[PDB]
């Protein structure tokens, strides 16, 4: 759980937000090459289905 | 030894029987791994004594939880004792401290 | 050492009932297919354990 | 005192420091606290209920 | 001896797609396996060279946040969509690429115009759509090769206000891997009941065989280090 | 441009400040790789360094590391502990014998111990026991092996060997000469050209392996697992 909450917490100013990312797959990029923090608040493209 | 301490420590090893106690002051004669010698201060002699002590150390014999019982010399040779002094760290004991 | 590798074929998939005293309800029993690990105490998966 | 004792020491005051991953490598993202605490070894050997 | 040391064997290629694919291999000792992994996470994230689009300019737009009509797609949108072009390039080191379209359905990546040293890998890509044919778009997109991946604020700088009016700048990923993950088994080997099992599971675009990308890698750290080697 | 090259960094540095701890100096290293150096090289240097250990102790009429013989201050198990915190260089052979004997009242040090040219103690006044009688002697044989990382006594009995006498005493082997790793990176200015790094690597051993080649032999290791890797089909 306090991975969870911690994974999914934003905070308003972070290394690389503002960017936006083609999908998922470029988030995990971005991020464990260190460029942006966990907590940025971006623009993402996403797909669901019903 | 424990680096935060309460300071009990001294006195619960002093007064638990796991510590040899040197019931004389002096100075130490003899060291062994097994036996201890001290001869006891000019002052400290009944009238008419041989002014030496023994002590011999529990080495290694089963507890009553069948634990390890033994005692490790802990002073110099030609180190002046003074009396209430521990002479042989027990099991969980360091230089007269309680170390669990 | 042939022991170990047949060890290794029998418990492919067989489960084993396992408990833990004092059961209180019936998810206090539960089987689990198991696998063999080193040391003295038995793995158990972190979600069960609630 | 324990402040006090602290910056006699030169470590840092906050008491919490940051630490390596040692298999990743890069810093964990908030310090951590690290220090030195007194633990002791219980009679129930597990070794001996197996 | 000491020296010797346990030996993996390439157990199995498992391929999902022709990007998509897991690696497995054993026996690796004791937090070999996790020192592998790190090292070729990082190497192919960071390190692998790559060529992809950087520079994009539309006729009619004036900043990232401008407008173009026809287009259902906003200009964000667009070269969103032009970051995952996969395009691979033959020995030319810098080159320029121009689409300009009018018709009412999808623009394809299939459309671009085509040059001998530029090879677009996944063709069948949407670039957009649009709405009507009374609209033009006309797009110049710009390729580099390169290490690494860059964002934009690496490159946003006051000293480059020299770039002409009605230029956007990509965040490229040169990286031809798009993801890399691996975890670690216990497994065992003779009776070593602790030893170490790596699997990888990897994805890249289409430009580079997933076998040919951990290679390279590979290759890329041994020479880096052949040097300190005092063998052969 | 030249995006297609790579260069290749040098030991640029070697300096030694204490026999048990050297600093040495990678470079150039560029952009992204310092770290995937660092963490490889630390890891492999705490893991697989050859090392020289003691796995065995035969003592005048000691039956068993829990007796106690007279003349000593201190107990035969606390002997032996000391004595894992010995340190042997040896290079001309994998298994060595070694020899004490001493009579005099007074410490005892590793300098005592009758050696061949061979064997070298890197820190000589290294206490072992202390005697407390004159008419008393210490004498002791010892034997060291060669080997890598730790490996206990419980798995050493594995082995069954037969006829071991009762006047044979074994002792935990730990192998690994580092003590400590640390690296640390940072831009360097080299050829005037920037995006590359210096590498400092810091490391805390008990003296027996120079920091040169127990760096190369991680290399060579290195680089021998990553031999499977360029080969993958």
């Amino acid at each position: 759980v306090l991975g969870l909450y911690y994974m999914t917490r934003d905070c308003v100013n972070a290394k690389g937000e503002g960017m936006v990312l083609t999908g998922p797959k470029e988030a995990e990029r971005l991020y464990r090459s260190g460029l942006a923090s966990l907590h940025a608040r971006v623009k993402v493209r996403i797909t669901e289905y019903e | 030894k424990p680096l935060v301490g309460t300071g009990m420590e001294r006195a619960v090893a002093v007064d638990s029987g796991v510590t040899a106690v040197a019931k004389r002051g002096g100075v130490v004669q003899y060291v062994d791994a097994s036996r201890i010698v001290i001869k006891v201060n000019e002052d400290e002699m009944y009238p008419g004594e041989a002014g030496i002590d023994i002590y011999n150390l529990t080495k290694y014999t089963r507890s009553n939880q069948n634990t390890c019982i033994n005692q490790m010399p802990c002073v110099s040779l030609g180190e002046p004792v003074e009396r209430g002094d521990v002479l042989a760290d027990g099991p969980s004991t360091d230089l007269g401290e309680l170390a669990l | 050492a042939v022991v170990w590798d047949i060890l290794d074929e029998v418990i492919r998939e067989h489960p084993v009932l396992l408990n833990r005293a004092p059961t209180l309800h019936r998810l206090g029993i539960q089987a689990f297919e198991p696998v063999l690990i080193e040391g003295k105490a038995i793995q158990l998966h972190p979600l069960v354990c609630a | 005192e324990i402040k006090e004792l602290l910056k006699l020491g030169d470590l840092p005051t906050s008491g919490q420091i940051r630490l390596y991953d040692g298999r990743t490598g890069e810093q964990f993202e908030r310090p951590v606290t690290v220090g030195y605490m007194y633990m002791l070894k219980l009679n129930h050997l597990v070794d001996d209920k197996m | 001896s000491v020296t010797e040391f346990l030996k993996p064997r390439l157990v199995d290629i498992e391929q999902v797609s022709s990007t998509h694919a897991k690696v497995t291999l054993e026996p690796l000792e004791r937090g070999f396996g996790h020192t592998l992994g790190n090292a070729l996470r990082r190497i192919l994230l960071s390190s692998m060279p790559g060529c992809a689009v950087t520079e994009v300019e539309i006729d009619g737009v004036l900043h990232e946040y401008s407008t173009k009509e026809g287009v259902q797609e906003d200009i964000l949108e667009i070269l969103l969509n032009l970051k995952g072009l996969a395009v691979r390039v033959q020995g030319k080191d810098e080159v320029i690429l121009t689409l300009n379209k009018s018709g009412i359905g999808p623009v394809t990546a299939a459309d671009i115009t085509h040059d001998g040293d530029v090879e677009i890998v996944k063709p069948q890509h949407v670039i957009c759509h649009l709405t009507d044919e009374n609209a033009s778009i006309s797009m110049r997109i710009k390729v580099q090769r390169g290490r690494g991946y860059v964002p934009a604020s690496t490159r946003i700088h006051s000293e480059e206000d020299e770039r002409p009016i009605g230029r956007l700048l990509v965040d490229a990923c040169y990286s031809p891997v798009e993801r890399i993950a691996y975890n670690v088994e216990a497994a065992r080997v003779e009776q070593r009941t602790d030893l170490d099992k790596l699997v990888i599971e990897m994805e890249t675009n289409g430009t580079i065989d997933p076998e040919e990308a951990i290679r390279r890698a590979a290759t890329i750290l041994a020479e880096q280090l052949e040097a300190f080697v005092d063998l052969r």
